[PDB]
RNA sequence: AAGUAACUUAAGGAUAAGAAAUCAACAGAGAUAUUAUGAGUAUUGGUGAGAGAAAAUAAUAAAGGUCUAAUAAGUAUUAUGUGAAAAAAAUGUAAGAAAAUAGGAUAACAAAUUCUAAGACUAAAUACUAUUAAUAAGUAUAGUAAGUACCGUAAGGGAA
RNA sequence: AAGUAAUUAAUAUUAGUAAAACAAUAAGUUAUAAAUAAAUAGAAUAUAUAUAAAAAAAUAUAUUAAAUAUUU
RNA sequence: AUAAUAAUAAUAUGGUAAUAGAACAUUUAAUGAUAAUAUAUAUUAGUUAUUAAUUAAUAUAUGUAUUAAUUAAAUAGAGAA
């Protein structure tokens, strides 16, 4: 309810630099509706079909690696991460698989 | 499973102060989204540019061959002269004439931006400022203070007139004489503005609701009320 | 932290305060950052050129 | 110093626009992409001009008409409802009937609703919610599915104004401390539809007065 | 009670000011110069038998009635019955459906 | 602002991506021709790619 | 193109419009003015070129309702000739009604709704000028001279 | 001394959000279901189903939807 | 699993109309140190694969850049009327 809680409410491990979140870890936020931010996209005039994993906090590279480990049948060279907006683009339309891989952790 | 799947830190501490000097009274935990957002400069750029566009006056009004003063008379007959063909004396081809593709009266340079994006940009700016360490929050009445607010100094962001002198002293103390600063205020602190107006060139004093991303970014050091900050956070929330 | 600031003379950025979780750490940070500029004055950080060397 | 003088847009966002008539090496030199000497090269010729051969528009016969009496309904699939339920974004113990208004409140049916909602059976095989549903109508299959689920569908009639009132009577209340009552059907077709049993209409499922009145009239 | 009255909409108040409930205005048409003459009805002038157009144009009257209904004060207005305008629930009740609907 | 070419609208109708239209050639002069042959001249037909662009420009809101 | 340019006439600080013989659809709204949406939708066109509403919801707005008619015929209406590319309201020529138990509104009729013509007043939002204040990714060939020099009989043109 | 502006439309790229998006006063726009001139019709590997012409119902033609899971 | 630079092998590098990609000059706005030993413009001679910029000398300003750089834009480049 309140935008800023009182000092007593917040614990020490909920502040910055106290989780060790920067060092090789990541987190995928769910959407407003509460769904996994994995989407299909039809680029270049509906002709190429890619998938896009969005709301990622932390090391995207690590996340990508983990995903690859989970589902190895998607070739390694078809995993294109963009660093400016931190999202990882997969060549095929493999959304469902990605979602499956995700849900079980967060 | 997915290893390395941590939970993110959701809060960040901003030390509340007292504005004539700046003596730290309390820590306040503000959410990570409004003060520790990763620096996405492209988002910022989108905002700033947009703001600039909206700020334009757009008064470029040269005369086209229609608005230019001359008559419509054909200066020379079509043939018989041995010269090049001529129409009216308003052609942009001739020195006295109108301008080709003239821009006319109020030019509209205004652009759109999704509200959410703008909010994000604002948040990002704030985060950047905080990271720099040039964000200073001032407040007292609303939160429990650890150290007690000192005497001769209040938490309102307010002050020959004496106030001006005090302001000058503060500036001297804080090594921020020449640099530009931005006071984000919950209400019209008239006294403060009066005090500052000698240093008007380098001082922005802004009401809460009218603060701009550009203004924050421009400012070398920002001073904001706690309440104002809260309001801002609420505005540019996320949901 | 407040005490440290007051004794020191130099105030610490709030981000730093948020981050560092031990006195030793704080000391280390101080050593890294504010000590060198105190000894050598022209080695200090002028904002106009942040990429200064 | 400040970040303000070192901001760039995102890679791929912006291109240089093509500058015509600005020297040969640029690529769009003198003729500036127009070629030579045509009508096109200076004057304007409508892009879709056909040369004087009868155009694609003028060749073919004009066909059909727009039914202005038509009212296109927003379609809503059982599947979507089921999904919503699964998610837990569907709160129906308070209001036992899931009406159009309720749907819109939920998100269930989004955007504006002009005429009404038709329920459709997309995920009938996986639908199982014992719920009272109300909408402007439903496909037979959908209805069947609902009945199987142990649910209860009825198809109601709403005129535009009536529909609006239904969707948010709060506004109406704010305006003139009242909600406008529901209009009866008047178009014969509409009346017929609501009478029909198989369509699951609100005239026979509620046993309305209007039908009775009509019957009486017929008798006398 | 006075306060409550004051709170009421402006138009209604205005109406009350010139046509108060102290007097009982005739249901049916009347002389135009009688003091129990209904504003809402087309009354007739004695000299020259000419029906005067209602002192309240129909729309205005309707509006007034609606306002009254909203704040319960229907009975303190003069009676509308002889104008063919009915309102809301009563109208709904008493409506004979059209020939086209019935058969 | 820009507006639909009404003639085109009257002739053509939007079906997913493309547009449909009535076959030309059936209005009159039909006798003597085999009715099995004239079956082909009835019914709708889909827009040729060649002219899709033109159609699009004609009816920007369909 | 366009009821635009132009010519002509008349008023005012503004003018026009304005409290429904209006819209709507059997549920309703409630003066005008003009901006978003509706909508380039309905409507319409040598069905070419093209033209194109209204209801409704929002803003802007002001106290916005209020009698000054003994309540209105050569008027409504009809016929005929004209008449805002889509929606009439107007109008020349002759025929020519009715009392609220009555009129108008829809190709037509039957139901039902709604309004009351032939009497009126009306701030505010708006247009244009002039001044002041502010803001200029506006102008020094859009930076004050001059409507001068000069050109033409003249209207008129017009420098540095 | 010469490719500009306004109001729109369609494509692309990138960003924001995402089964929703923009706007969030209420509306409204696009997406979420294809089809038909129009109508009270409308989705489980396809060989099942939806709409159109046809019809008792299929077939046949066109386009669509449909494959321990997490909707497009 | 990137970028920058350098290698090795290979293939490719004429071009009107035209399409695509990348830069520079000029001017304005946002941010912005600095300094008469500095700067701006000009001439001459150098330098960097060079429409540009820089170095040295020289001449004229000027108590001094809308200066470097990133954005935003353009009355943004002329032997062809
Ligand atoms: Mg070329
Ligand atoms: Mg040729
Ligand atoms: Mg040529
Ligand atoms: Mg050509
Ligand atoms: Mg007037
Ligand atoms: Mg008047
Ligand atoms: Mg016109
Ligand atoms: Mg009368
Ligand atoms: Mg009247
Ligand atoms: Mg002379
Ligand atoms: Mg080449
Ligand atoms: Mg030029
Ligand atoms: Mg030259
Ligand atoms: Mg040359």
């Amino acid at each position: 309810a309140p935008i800023f809680p009182k000092l007593e409410d917040v614990k020490m491990h909920e502040l910055i630099g106290n989780n060790n979140f920067g060092k090789k870890t990541y987190y995928v936020e769910r959407s407003r509706t509460g769904n996994l931010p994995v989407y299909s996209a039809y680029k270049n005039g509906g002709n190429k079909i890619i998938t896009e994993i969005r709301k990622i906090e932390g090391d995207v590279i690590q996340l990508r690696n983990d995903l690859q480990e989970q589902l190895p049948f998607i070739p390694k060279k078809s995993w294109s991460v963009v660093m400016q907006s931190k999202k990882i683009i997969i060549k095929g339309n493999a959304v469902e698989a990605v979602k499956r891989v995700l849900t079980k952790k967060f | 499973p997915l290893p390395n799947a941590a939970i993110p830190p959701k809060y960040a501490l901003v030390t509340v102060r007292s504005f004539p000097s700046l003596e730290p009274l309390t820590f306040v935990p503000v959410p990570t989204s409004t003060v520790a957002a990763p620096l996405r400069r492209d988002i910022l750029w989108r905002a700033v540019v947009y703001e600039n566009d909206n700020r334009r006056v757009g008064a470029s009004n040269p005369p086209g061959r229609s608005e230019n003063g001359f008559s419509r008379r054909k200066l020379m007959p079509q043939k018989g002269s041995g010269r090049a063909r001529v129409g009216d004396a308003n052609s942009p081809t001739r020195h006295n004439g109108g301008r080709a593709l003239a821009r006319t009266a109020p030019n509209d340079y205004t652009t759109e931006l999704p509200s959410k994006v703008y909010s994000m940009a604002f948040n990002n700016a704030l985060s950047h400022q905080y990271k720099s360490g040039k964000l200073f929050v001032i407040g007292g009445e609303k939160v429990d203070l650890i150290s007690p607010t000192p005497e001769l100094d209040l938490n309102r962001l307010d002050l020959i007139f004496e106030g001006e002198v005090i302001f000058r002293k503060f500036l001297e103390e804080f090594q921020l004489k020449g640099k530009r600063l931005l006071f984000i205020t919950d209400k019209t602190r008239e006294g403060l503005i009066k005090s500052s107006d000698p240093y008007k060139q380098k001082v922005d004093v802004i009401q809460k609701e009218l603060v701009e991303v550009n203004d924050i970014l421009r400012a070398q050091a920002v001073f904001i009320e706690l309440e104002a900050l809260e309001y801002l956070a609420m505005a540019h929330q996320k949901e | 932290t407040k005490f440290l600031q007051s004794k020191s003379g130099y105030l610490i950025p709030d981000y730093e305060l948020t981050t560092l979780s031990t006195p030793l750490q704080f000391k280390r940070y101080i050593k890294e950052k504010i000590l060198p500029s105190a000894n050598d004055p022209k080695l200090a950080y002028k904002e106009a050129e942040p990429n200064a060397i | 110093v400040s970040i303000l003088g070192q901001l760039k847009p995102s890679d791929g966002s912006t291109k240089s626009f093509k500058r015509l008539g600005r020297g040969p090496s640029s690529g769009l030199g003198k003729t500036s992409g127009r070629g030579q000497k045509g009508q096109k090269a200076r004057g304007k010729v409508k892009s879709w001009f056909e040369g004087g051969q009868t155009p694609i528009y003028k060749l073919f016969p004009k066909i059909g008409f727009t039914n202005v009496g038509a009212k296109p309904l927003k379609e809503l699939n059982l599947k979507r409802i089921q999904w919503f339920h699964d998610k837990n974004r569907l709160h129906l113990q308070p209001g036992e009937v899931l009406d159009m208004n309720k749907m819109r409140k939920l998100g269930l049916v989004t955007g504006p609703i002009k005429y009404g909602v038709k329920i459709l059976a997309s995920g009938k095989f996986h639908y199982n919610l014992p719920i009272a549903l109300e909408a402007s109508r439903a496909s037979a299959k959908a209805i069947a599915a609902i009945e199987k689920a142990g649910g209860k569908f009825t198809a109601r009639y709403y005129t535009p104004l009536g529909l609006r009132a239904h969707l948010n009577p709060q506004w109406f209340l704010e305006k003139r401390g009242r909600v406008p009552l529901q209009a009866r059907p008047t178009k014969r077709r509409d009346i017929d539809f609501y009478s029909k049993e198989e369509k699951r209409g609100y005239l026979v499922m509620e046993k309305d007065k209007l039908l009775q009145d009509i019957k009486e009239a017929q008798n006398k | 009670y006075k306060q409550y009255f004051d709170s009421l909409p402006l138009k209604l108040k205005s109406f009350f000011q010139r046509y108060p409930p102290s007097i009982k205005y005739s249901p049916v048409s009347t002389s135009t110069k009688a003091i129990n003459a209904n504003p809402f009805l087309p009354n007739k002038h004695p000299v020259t038998q000419r029906f005067h157009d209602p002192k309240y144009s129909l729309r205005r009257m309707s509006d007034v009635y609606k306002l009254a209904l909203r704040y319960g004060v229907e009975e303190f207005l003069p009676p509308i019955e002889n104008t063919k305008k009915l309102f809301f629930e009563e109208k709904y009740n008493k409506k004979t459906l059209m020939k086209g609907v019935l058969l | 602002l820009m507006k639909t070419h009404k003639g085109t609208a009257k002739r053509w109708r939007r079906t997913g991506n493309t547009f449909k239209r009535g076959i030309a050639g059936r209005k009159h002069g039909n006798i003597g021709w085999s009715h099995r042959s004239l079956k082909a001249l009835t019914g709708r037909k889909i827009a040729h790619p060649a002219y899709s662009k033109h159609l699009k420009r004609l009816l920007p809101y369909h």
